[PDB]
């Protein structure tokens, strides 16, 4: 899996409320998280799907 | 909100929601039927929830009105942040004045040191996780541009003042964007973003309304 997915969810600065998708290496599994609205890094997903077919794999 | 509290039973009725299953982002009633609120909240599909104190009730007094236009100024950066507005026009016109209220545009800009209000249903807490059922309020004082880009260097632009407190303890947070920052009856601001929540030397940063004015009314004539 590409390496940004070891990088823990980012917020970031902006202040919506709206949940995404990353994958927690740590549980190798891709759970929900609060995302800000700007900045977003690689470790964020519209959905459980996209983030393990992209973030799942060894 | 944090470090605020529980506003008075519709003491901010230009106060909106903005849904998309649930509540992402707050707003600003500006007039019937249109909505002022950062442009970082657009969103396809928006529905504005408004004149309901309780974010979670279902057919009380509040109105679930659909966005039927949703217009992001056409310079905002979304890396910069600047110029951090957008209007919503809504799909029919909202029943006025009792929980529901449209909020003054500014005539001149507000100084540093003028005590604002600022609303939402956002997080309430700067290290935890804890979202409200009931609007949150804040009075906090602008703060000059000076801390503001001290505070923020490099990242400052006209189109953004600080307010509340270098200390940390009171601010906005997630859950708040869109929403206003009133200073003597009139919205001279959007909350906009800050580098975490109600931390020292960090406080929240906000869209300048006064510099939009011109671009609101002209928005809103042609649409």
């Amino acid at each position: 899996r590409p390496d940004f997915c070891l990088e823990p969810p980012y917020t970031g600065p902006c202040r919506l409320r709206i949940i995404r998708y990353f994958y927690n290496a740590k549980a190798g599994l891709c759970q929900t998280f609060v995302y800000g609205g700007c900045r977003a890094k690689r470790n964020n997903f519209k959905s459980a799907e996209d983030c393990l077919r992209t973030c799942g794999g060894a | 909100i944090v470090g605020g509290y529980t506003c008075g039973a519709n003491t901010v009725p230009y106060q909106v929601s903005l849904n998309s299953g649930y509540h992402f982002c707050g707003g600003s009633l500006i007039n019937s039927q249109w909505v002022v609120s950062a442009a970082h909240c657009y969103k396809s599909g928006i529905q504005v929830r408004l004149g309901e104190d309780n974010i979670n009730v279902v057919e009380g007094n509040e109105q679930f009105i659909s966005a039927s236009k949703s217009i992001v100024h056409p310079s905002y950066n979304s890396n910069t942040l600047n110029n951090d507005i957008m209007l919503i026009k809504l799909k029919s016109a909202a029943s006025l004045n009792s929980r529901v209220a449209s909020i003054s545009l500014p005539t001149s800009c507000a100084s540093a040191g003028t005590q604002c209000l600022i609303s939402g249903w956002g997080n309430t807490k700067s290290s935890g996780t804890s979202y409200p059922d009931v609007l949150k309020c804040l009075k906090a004082p602008i703060l000059s541009d000076s801390s503001c880009k001290s505070a923020y260097p490099g990242q400052i632009t006209s189109n953004m003042f600080c307010a509340g407190y270098l200390e940390g303890g009171k601010d906005s947070c997630q859950g708040d964007s869109g929403g206003p920052v009133v200073c003597s009856g009139k919205l001279q601001g959007i909350v906009s973003w800050g580098s975490g929540c109600a931390q020292k030397n960090k406080p929240g940063v906000y869209t300048k309304v006064c510099n939009y004015v011109s671009w609101i009314k002209q928005t809103i004539a042609s649409n």
